[PDB]
């Protein structure tokens, strides 16, 4: 029998932060326990200032970031070449997946940008369109192994201040991009070390107000 | 997963908890399982999280094209109907849907009708929806009046779901409140279920059987 | 005469009438032009008020990022084409990772015309298209006609009294064909043109309408204070 | 739904400074059945591609006549069709990625693993994987099939990443491939000995051998050999 | 007979062209745009005494952002309106947002030119789109049968048209509050119209930012229609 | 589950000398549950008699389905349809539902009007007659109603004597079948004369 | 093209009529009178046939008078062809509602449902009307004995006593000097066949020139009996009412 | 199918097929509507051309679309029954999906969109009718009176008359209907709606029907001798 | 839902309908009205599969008023069932049945008699003295087989529908929450608010 479906690994992590927002993924791409690519490129700019990963199972993520990106093109065709916001981006995805919920596109979808007051913004999205804005997201092969790590580090999630004893919970401090970026090298270089489909590259896509800058770090090849 | 909404003096409490799983992993602890349908109509979120959203946003448009067509607010009765009408065709088809439709009218007053994917449309006073919806009638049962107060029914709505978040592996992460009045609902907060069993237990003597 | 009832009859002399009416809608229409050297494409558009409450009609339209059209003529007629150009621009790329050459969209606008004009209950479009682009052969100018006739040519004009420009461009075809590399220049040469096709009324900031598209240039349109610099 | 009756097995390639190299055997299996030995799976489009095929072969008959409509197509109408305006891999790669995904959302595969190898105008080398559920991705080597498990191996000792590239020469990346067939042959029971290869170059063009031999086995060590355990004679 | 879809040798859609004359003996309808909001005003033209005037509804709400007036076929614009309102909801639906004035007004007009031998002849209506978006701010566009829309600073269609658009060239200009649109367009409607003005057989109504699209009440336009008569005899 | 058994009941037809008889059971049932005793199963259209078994539902929309048919024919046709031509008509009507049957015994009982001749046909849920000249059976019981009416039954029976063999072959194979019984009726038809007979039986 | 050729069969005149059904009325008066009159115990319809000939076979013919189930029967007055379709269709009709609600369809359910095909032809589709109207005479237990018309435009109304075909304004008058309220069938009988010889363009009314049908509770208690009269019955009916 | 676009404009900017379809409502027997301070009366014409008729069974005027909402017309009869089921199928899904019985507004809404329909759609000519709508909405005690036309354009009424000579009944209401002081009773108004068709009519026997409509589903039809004791009592006031 | 059970008496015809709603652990509701109203004199009790039930009943209750409207006239209770068997029969031969089973009772004014159909979702019709669907006949049948006469009062008629909703009250499994009962005769149908 036939199985439209299949799984091509991979991890991507979505980070919001006070006035920028990033999307990192690794650069590997599998299917069972062999290697087709170690530089897959799975995070994309879809223009406007908004970035798009949909994680899983390759062709249906292919499909579903052309059709947005055309869904970009058409919006500014049809509105006169109106900025398409990332909570207007968001509604657009859920119809797109929710179109196809009978016979779903088989990924985990996150979008990255800045919403209409500059603040950074994080969207994420099940296979079948239903979704939320975020803070903080990982998705894919490893988000089980990064999430945990993230509600600790980045929202401070069990940590008390000393000498109070659970009394007073550690304040809740806005962290630079530089900071975000420290935590998501560690995040993958840790996620590399305990899963199998994680490894090769990093290449994460930073969003600010000035645009879309690229960072790549290699991760190990075993 | 817990939802629940109740009539009263007062109008409408709706209240929710905030945890979505996949399996045993915890997707998510900061779920809206309230969905603003328009500033005076509220729908619940159980079954599929999708189905829900979707449909019941576009509920949301349906409504405000009675009211342009109309000029008159949509009956609550009506506005159910339309979504229950909605999956009854795609029965069969596979959506999972389960929700309390909530709303004050005029001609109706405080009313609350339950939709269900299989077609069902029932109304009612009290309902209770969702894997912990055993634990939170319990305590909506037995402290349930038609005279209470709205900081009283706030309380009670807010304490039925930390009872279920307590005791079913699946619900937890926050609460999510509502009062539903005629002149619309109004929000009451997020409120921690870690930091709210702590101050529940203490200043209420219950959950003898926690360490704390 | 009584032969121009439907666009599904031939007068006793091969004339197809309805064909030649909706020539005559382009006729009435307002003044654009079209003209290319080998780096860019420039188009220029005279644009037309209802009255001094009204805005001015939009001329030009953008088909892809290196292809856009002005029109002259029924307006709706120029979105229906618009958009079936921007579609079939968007399925060579969706399909064939491949922009959709000029030549081969005025072949496509050619045959979406010509069903209009051999069947009974449609009618003909009554609008006239100058399509510029830059694709893999250079820099490109079509003029379409909604008898279905598209031609590839250096440099062009459609509408009301556009026989002064097309005039002008054929004295200066031998000069702005040369002018390689500098964008102002061309739009200057467009902008000499299509004075030659004004009677009573000026180039003012909210009646001209400018595009341009190039090597190093996707399309773009300038309206208002953009095209003060060039009045 | 189907299933795949007439079957070829890996298709194997790598990129190289100045272009890229493909390669695949000639046999058309029928199960375990080693039926038909004269089986050309490199198909060339134009003189800058080649696509090559595994899996179903009356699917690839039906790709192999959707290329030769495709080169038709293009140039009906087309002045510049053997210039500006001809077939590149990327063009050609994007049409079959386009028809396989279709495919398999009609739940009616091609039942193909397709490797799409090329130069394209401006020189750069391409190269590009998809197969029946409509997955595509690139990298310096690629390959299908058992060529995914043993010949990927050997190929990115030669390429390991993208700066190895322009240190690789045509005569090292030939014989890389030549070597990775021969493993194949030894390991694969549905290779055959007899295979074909094309060159794809930026400067030299499109270099297409037939009829190609796997050479310099080793068997002698096999004399030796006796038994499974304790058998001495 | 003829084709529906015809041209005439000048270059014109027979059909079109006699839609258009249709709406020349529709009631009037103004719209003015200024900086602090877009008027619509229209006359009802009762034809008997006995029909209750609050029953024509010739200013219709679109959206929230949007509103609406006729002249011409008036039941004709039903469908225009029906549609008009889908696509507002339609796109809030798609994009969680407003749509744009102009886009609305291009869904619009492109039913005009959907007849032939679709729906057998042109809209017999032209409609006045007034609105407010972020992009645009506050707009007026004048949609005809002809699937053509113009943007106007001010408006007039219907029978008085021609008198009005005179007079609206004159009174208009950038600097316009709404209280000023407001008595204008009661001036020029008194202007044009068959019987005398009152709050019974005239309607206002206005879009702005803050509160949306607005019908005005009878009690509320008489006040403004006293202030018109006071103001015009102090001088 | 099987459609056929869910009600329960049968029919038996018998051709005599110059007469025909046609019989049947009361019951409707659901499996166990004993619903109805009052479920006749023979209707007829003039002096055509039909006996349906089978799924009840069905039962009841074949009458219907062929009083419109007959009536319409009758109107048409400006006289009464006969036995013969009525059993094609029964036969084209169940294969039209070849792949969606209805599930059904039907039996087909009369005298032609015109030649004066006994006749009588049965036929499977899909079409297929068996136009028999001494009998016809059908339903849950069938096997007992066989096994009856080939010991009981002799050519040429007088009206009278038809009766008691038919009622008697109908009687001992319902009261050996559990979805049977619960009553019965009889229809001893002659070319100008029918006469209906309810039976006294256990009524468990 | 095409439309060069059509007659557009459904527009108003500028007078606000239908000119195919108008046109259509034309042609019905031109056809065989057919009276029906409702009587206390029963309806006669009574209905002449068009210049007949000696070699007819009259026994077995029928255009006039028609069955459309037990209890409701027509008298036609038009194209005999056209008639047919529409008579089928009301038999069809008659039988969709007897299976639906296994009740006998009462007569102006009937009527309405012949009446709303015919209105069809005249606003949509660019075909001809059907050049028919009707008398329907039925029995049901709502209303009792009824009597209604039709006409091409597929309007429809009740009567005690009424004509349609030929000479329509003369027998009309006759019927409404002598209808009387407590008539019974025998009268009403003779009625129609005394309208029917007064008004024919014929010499003589004969039985081979007529069609004669009665529904009467004149059946053995509480029912309703069709009777379609025989040739040689026509003649029978004749002498007793001293026409022949 | 037959698609021919029998509807079209014409050079003035007149469709007529439209305007003919008016023609035939100008044809049509006198209708008339009148609402009073808590009550809506239907006055119908009855042609007395057409003797031996039997009343029983012949048509009615008025028709009931649902127990609190009734409609009559002026025109053509065979098209109104059309627009009758439409009207009559669409209250009946309004209450299935709504789950309240419809609005006047929004019936009248709905028959005069079906109207306009006819007037752009392909292969169809207009309907040659004009109907008044009456009733009261559910749980609303205010009268409710509607007219429509081929063109679908509709509006609220006063009161109102359509069909032939309403030029005159117009007329007559006009002058005698005041609109801050309405018929205050059943009696007043049924008067009033007499007295209006009298003006038309010719003999008060049995050529006026009267149907009156009160709130909560409360609509009754006079009798012949009911509307006679009006009939006599207005020409003995007249005479003086 | 569960229980549904009709009696038809000298002169009129009772019907008594489970109160409880249950969601397969928990009972959401004891208060479910399992009836509609076709007509003044003729009133319909269901069960079946959840939604299908009451948006079949709505639709049939849609149709029998549209067609009072349309007539001016109340249907008898025997061809209001028939139309109603018909809708079931074509219903199980579609893409998804109508999974429900109904009683209709009505009062026919013309023969001045009660009449009880039972219909099940096959389109199985008859008409009975005493009838109900699923289970509750197998618990009830035996009481009405010993007790019932032709020629009961109402009153009696509720004494022994009280005596059958004491037997499934004890040896059911199900808490079905009682009974809802109604009364159908000639002036119309009313509701039993003690029971
Ligand atoms: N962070 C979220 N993403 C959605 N989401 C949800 C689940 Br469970 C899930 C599992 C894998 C990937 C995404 C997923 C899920 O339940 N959600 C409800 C709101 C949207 C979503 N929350
Ligand atoms: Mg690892
Ligand atoms: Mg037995
Ligand atoms: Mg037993």
């Amino acid at each position: 029998q036939f199985n439209p479906y299949g799984d091509n690994g991979g991890t991507i992590l979505g980070i919001a932060g006070e006035d920028f927002a990033v999307l990192a993924g690794d650069t590997r791409n599998i299917t069972d326990y062999s290697i087709n690519s170690r530089y897959e490129p799975k995070v994309f700019d879809c223009g406007d200032n908004i970035v798009m990963s949909a994680n899983g199972f390759a062709a249906d993520g292919d499909a579903l970031v052309k059709r947005f990106k055309n869904s970009v093109k058409w919006y500014h065709f049809d509105h006169n070449d109106k900025k398409l916001s990332i909570n207007s981006a968001a509604r657009n995805i859920q119809h797109l997946l929710y179109g196809k919920r009978f016979f779903p596109y088989y990924v985990h979808t996150i979008i990255a940008g800045l919403d209409e007051d500059g603040k950074g913004a994080v969207y994420s999205f099940d296979p079948v369109g239903s979704y939320e804005r975020e803070q903080c997201r990982a998705g894919g092969a490893a988000a089980s192994l990064i999430m945990p790590f993230l509600d600790n580090q980045v929202n401070f999630k069990n940590q008390y201040e000393p000498g109070t004893n659970g009394k007073v919970k550690k304040p809740l401090k806005y962290l630079s991009v530089e900071e975000v970026i420290k935590l998501v090298r560690d995040s993958f270089t840790s996620a590399t070390e305990r899963h199998i489909q994680v490894g090769d590259g990093l290449e994460i896509l930073i969003v600010t107000k000035d645009g879309v800058r690229k960072e790549f770090y290699e991760l190990k090849r075993d | 997963t817990t939802t629940l909404a109740f009539r009263f003096q007062g109008g409408i409490i709706v209240a929710v908890d905030s945890r979505a799983t996949a399996g045993n992993w915890v997707a998510s602890q900061t779920v809206k399982k309230v969905i603003e349908i328009n500033p005076f109509l509220l729908g619940t979120m159980a079954g599929g999280a999708a189905d829900c959203q979707f449909w019941e946003t576009w509920l949301g448009s349906q409504c405000r094209l009675h009211e342009l067509r109309e000029k008159e607010r949509i009956s609550v009765a009506a506005a159910s109907k339309i979504l229950s009408n909605l999956v009854y065709q795609y029965k069969g088809a596979g959506l999972s849907m389960g929700t309390m439709i909530c709303g004050y009218t005029r001609k109706e007053g405080p009313t609350i009708y339950y939709v269900d994917s299989d077609g069902t449309r029932l109304k009612g006073d009290i309902f209770c929806v969702g894997s912990g919806q055993t634990f939170a009638y319990g305590v909506l049962d037995s402290n349930y009046k038609w005279d209470l107060s709205v900081e009283d029914a706030l309380y009670l709505g807010k304490r039925s779901i930390l009872a279920a978040a307590h005791r079913d592996a699946y619900s937890g992460g926050s609460v999510n409140l509502y009062h539903v009045t005629e002149d619309g609902w109004i929000y009451h907060g997020n409120h921690d279920v870690g930091e709210l069993f702590w101050k529940v237990k203490e200043e209420e003597g219950s959950f003898n059987n926690v360490i704390g | 005469n009584n032969y121009d009832g439907d666009t599904v009859t031939f007068s006793p002399t091969g004339r197809l009438f309805q064909v030649e009416y909706a020539l005559e809608a382009i006729k009435q229409g307002s003044v654009t032009v079209g003209l290319r050297s080998n780096t860019h494409a420039v188009l220029v558009a005279l644009k037309r008020n209802a009255d001094e409450l009204s805005s001015y009609q939009k001329k030009i339209i953008k088909c892809d990022e290196h292809m856009g059209l002005s029109l002259a003529g029924l307006a709706p007629d120029a979105r229906v084409l618009s958009n079936y150009l921007r579609q079939q621009c968007n399925y060579s790329s969706l399909v064939f990772n491949r922009k959709l050459a000029v030549e081969r969209a005025g072949h496509l606008l050619c045959d979406k015309a010509q069903k209009n004009t051999q069947s009974y209950g449609g009618r003909p479009y009554g609008v006239g298209l100058l399509i510029i682009g830059y694709d893999k052969s250079g820099a490109h100018l079509l003029e379409f006609q909604p008898s279905g006739n598209v031609t590839e040519l250096y440099g062009t004009a459609i509408g009301a009294r556009s026989q002064g420009a097309k005039t002008y461009l054929e004295r200066t075809l031998d000069t702005f064909i040369k002018i390689d590399g500098n964008p102002d220049e061309l739009i200057k040469a467009g902008v000499e043109a299509i004075s030659q096709s004004l009677r009573d009324e000026s180039l003012t900031v909210d009646n001209l309408s400018i595009a341009i598209v190039g090597k190093d240039t996707p399309f773009t349109i300038y309206d208002g204070e953009a095209v003060a610099k060039y009045i | 739904t189907q299933q795949p009756i007439v079957t070829g097995t890996s298709v194997i390639s790598m990129k190289y400074d100045n272009g890229v190299i493909i390669a695949a055997d000639n046999l058309g299996s029928y199960g375990s059945l080693l039926r038909f030995n004269g089986v050309e799976r490199l198909i060339p489009v134009g003189d800058n591609t080649v696509v090559g095929i595994s899996g179903d072969i009356s699917d690839m008959q039906h790709i192999e006549r959707l290329l030769k409509d495709l080169v038709t197509e293009n140039a009906y109408d087309n002045p510049l069709a053997d210039a500006e305006e001809a077939l590149e891999p990327s063009y050609i790669f994007e049409y079959l990625a386009t028809v396989m995904y279709q495919r398999r959302s009609k739940m009616n595969p091609l039942w193909n693993a397709i490797i799409v190898a090329g130069v394209q105008s401006n020189g750069d080398q391409f190269l590009r994987y998809v197969n029946l559920l409509g997955v595509t991705y690139s990298s310096p080597t690629l390959a299908t099939g058992f060529g995914a498990h043993m010949a990927n191996p050997l190929l990115r000792k030669v390429v390991d990443r993208e700066s190895d590239i322009p240190k690789t020469t045509v005569q090292v990346a030939e014989e890389a491939i030549v070597n990775a067939m021969r493993v194949l042959y030894y390991r694969d029971a549905r290779s055959s000995r007899n295979f074909s290869l094309a060159i794809i170059d930026k400067n030299t063009g499109l270099t297409f051998k037939k009829n190609l031999q796997v050479e310099n086995m080793k068997w002698d060590f096999a004399k030796d050999i006796k038994g499974y355990g304790t058998q001495k004679i | 007979d003829r084709g529906v879809s015809t041209f005439s040798p000048e270059g014109r859609l027979f059909q079109v062209e006699y839609s258009l004359e249709a709406i020349k003996l529709g009631s009037t309808a103004i719209g003015i745009a200024t900086k602090e909001g877009v008027v619509l005003g229209v006359e009802k033209r009762a034809t008997s005494p006995l029909l209750e005037s609050d029953s024509i509804e010739k200013i219709v709400e679109i959206d929230r952002h949007i509103g609406c007036a006729m002249s011409g076929l008036t039941a004709d614009a039903r469908s225009m309106i029906e549609h008009a309102r889908t696509a507002a909801v339609t796109h809030n639906l798609y994009y969680d947002e407003d749509i744009n004035v102009e886009s609305l007004t291009q869904s619009v007009c492109d039913l005009a030119l959907r007849f032939g031998e679709l729906m057998s002849r042109p809209f017999g209506v032209a409609l006045l789109i007034a609105g407010h978006d972020a992009d645009d701010g506050y707009q007026l566009f004048h949609a005809e049968p002809s699937g053509t829309f113009y943007r106007y600073n001010a408006k007039a269609i219907g029978s008085g048209s021609e008198g009005a658009q005179a007079e609206l060239l004159n009174e208009w200009h950038s600097s316009l509050t709404l209280k000023e649109a407001e008595l204008l367009v009661l001036k020029i409607l008194k202007q044009v119209m068959e019987e005398k003005l009152d709050e019974n057989n005239a309607q206002l109504s206005c879009i702005t930012k803050q509160d949306g699209f607005k019908i005005y009440d009878n009690e509320k336009t008489a006040e403004l229609i006293k202030e018109l008569k006071e103001k015009e005899a102090a001088e | 589950s099987d459609p056929s058994s869910i009600n329960g009941g049968i029919v038996v037809a018998m051709t005599g000398k110059d007469c025909v008889a046609i019989a049947c059971d009361l019951r409707l049932g659901s499996q166990s549950l004993g619903v109805s005793n009052k479920f006749e199963k023979i209707f007829h259209y003039g002096h055509v008699f039909l006996g349906i078994t089978g799924l009840a539902t069905d039962v009841t929309t074949l009458n219907e389905m062929f009083r419109y048919k007959t009536n319409l024919y009758k109107l048409k046709e400006e006289r009464a349809i006969e036995p013969e031509t009525f059993t094609q008509l029964v036969s084209s009507s169940l294969y039209e539902r070849r792949f969606g049957p209805y599930f059904v015994g039907p039996v087909v009982a009369g005298i032609n009007s015109k030649s004066g001749k006994p006749f009588i046909a049965g036929f499977d849920l899909i079409g297929c007659i068996d136009e028999a000249k001494d009998f016809i059976v059908s339903g849950t019981a069938s096997d007992q109603l066989f096994g009856m009416c080939e010991s009981l039954y002799e050519p040429n029976l007088e009206p009278e004597d038809l009766f008691e063999t038919i009622s008697q072959a109908l009687l001992n194979a319902a009261d050996r079948d559990a979805l049977s019984g619960w009553g019965a009726v009889v229809y001893i038809i002659k070319k100008d004369e029918v006469v209906k007979r309810y039976l006294k039986m256990r009524q468990d | 093209g095409s439309r060069r050729y059509d007659s557009r069969t459904t527009i108003f005149s500028p007078e606000g009529r239908l000119y195919q059904v108008e046109y259509a009325l034309e042609s019905i008066s031109h056809a065989g009178t057919a009276i029906g009159i409702m009587a206390s115990d029963g309806i006669v319809l009574a209905a002449e046939r068009k210049v007949t000939s000696t070699l007819l076979e009259q026994d077995t013919s029928t255009e006039k008078l028609y069955k459309l189930n037990d209890k409701i029967a027509v008298a036609v007055a038009g194209l005999t062809a056209d008639a047919e379709i529409l008579i089928n269709t009301a038999r069809i009709h008659a039988q969709n509602y007897l299976k639906t609600y296994n009740e006998d369809i009462p007569v102006e359910i009937l009527v309405r449902r012949l009446s709303d095909i015919k209105q069809g032809y005249t606003q949509h589709g660019g075909l001809r009307p059907f050049g028919v109207s009707f008398i329907y005479a039925g029995y049901d237990d709502r209303y009792g004995y009824q009597l209604y018309t039709s006409n091409p435009s597929g309007n429809y109304t009740g009567w005690k006593a009424i004509s349609v075909g030929a000479n329509t304004s003369a027998a009309q008058t006759l019927l409404q000097m002598d209808y009387k309220d407590d008539m019974k069938v025998d009268d009403a009988i003779e009625l129609a066949l005394k309208t029917l010889s007064k008004t024919t363009d014929s010499s003589a009314l004969t039985y081979d020139r007529l069609e004669f049908a009665t529904i009467r509770k004149g059946a053995n208690d509480g029912e309703v009996y069709q009777k379609i009269f025989k040739p040689q019955e026509i003649k029978d009916i004749l002498v007793k009412t001293g026409i022949t | 199918g037959y698609d021919r676009a029998l509807s079209i404009f014409s050079p003035d900017g007149h469709i007529f097929q439209v305007e003919y379809a008016l023609e035939a409502v100008k044809r049509g027997t006198c209708a008339v509507g009148v609402k009073g301070k808590n009550c809506v009366v239907l006055g119908c014409e009855r042609r007395s051309t057409l003797k031996l008729q039997d009343t029983r069974i012949t048509p009615s005027k008025v028709s009931k679309i649902d127990s609190h909402v009734v409609l009559s017309f002026s025109g053509l009869n065979a098209d109104s029954r059309i627009l009758i089921e439409k009207a009559r199928v669409e209250a009946q899904s309004h209450r299935l999906t709504l789950e309240d019985p419809v609005t006047v507004e929004y019936l009248t809404r709905y028959v005069a969109g079906v109207q306009q329909r006819y007037t752009q759609s392909g292969g169809v000519r207009p309907f040659g009718v004009s109907t008044l709508i009456a009733g009261f909405d559910p749980r609303d005690d205010e009268p409710k009176l509607y007219q429509t036309e081929p063109s679908g354009i509709y509006s609220s009424w006063s009161a109102q008359t359509i069909g032939r000579n309403s030029k005159t009944v117009r007329e007559f209401l006009e002058k005698n209907y005041d609109r801050k002081e309405p018929p205050a009773t059943v009696e007043e108004c049924v008067k009033l709606t007499v007295r209006s068709l009298l003006e038309v009519v010719q003999t008060g026997a049995k050529n006026i029907e009267i149907t009156v409509v009160k709130p909560d589903s409360d609509i009754v039809a006079l009798s012949s001798e009911e509307i006679n004791q009006y009939v006599t009592q207005i020409e003995q006031e007249k005479q003086e | 839902m569960d229980i549904i059970l009709g009696i038809r008496v000298q002169d009129s015809v009772i019907l008594a309908s489970s109160k409880a709603v249950t969601r397969g652990i928990s009972v959401l509701k004891d208060s479910d009205d399992k009836t509609r109203q076709l007509s003044p004199h003729t009133l319909m009790s269901f069960a079946g599969e959840a939604g299908d039930t009451v948006q079949f009943a709505e639709y049939i209750q849609a149709n029998i008023q549209l067609y009072s409207i349309r007539e001016d006239y109340e249907l008898s209770p025997q061809a209001v069932s028939s139309f109603v068997r018909q809708e079931l029969a074509k219903s199980i031969r579609s893409r998804r049945p109508y999974q429900v089973n109904v009683l209709i009772g009505g009062y026919d004014k013309k023969k001045n008699k009660p009449e009880l159909y039972q219909i099940d979702y096959l389109g199985t019709k008859v008409e009975l003295p005493y009838g109900a669907h699923g289970y509750s006949g197998f618990y009830t049948f035996s009481l009405l087989d010993h007790h019932y006469r032709p020629d009961m009062t109402t009153e009696e008629g509720l004494d022994l529908l009280k005596l059958c909703v004491q037997e499934l009250e004890k040896r059911m499994p199900m808490d079905f929450k009682g009974v809802i009962v109604k009364i159908v005769d000639k002036d119309g149908i009313r509701q039993v608010d003690d029971f």
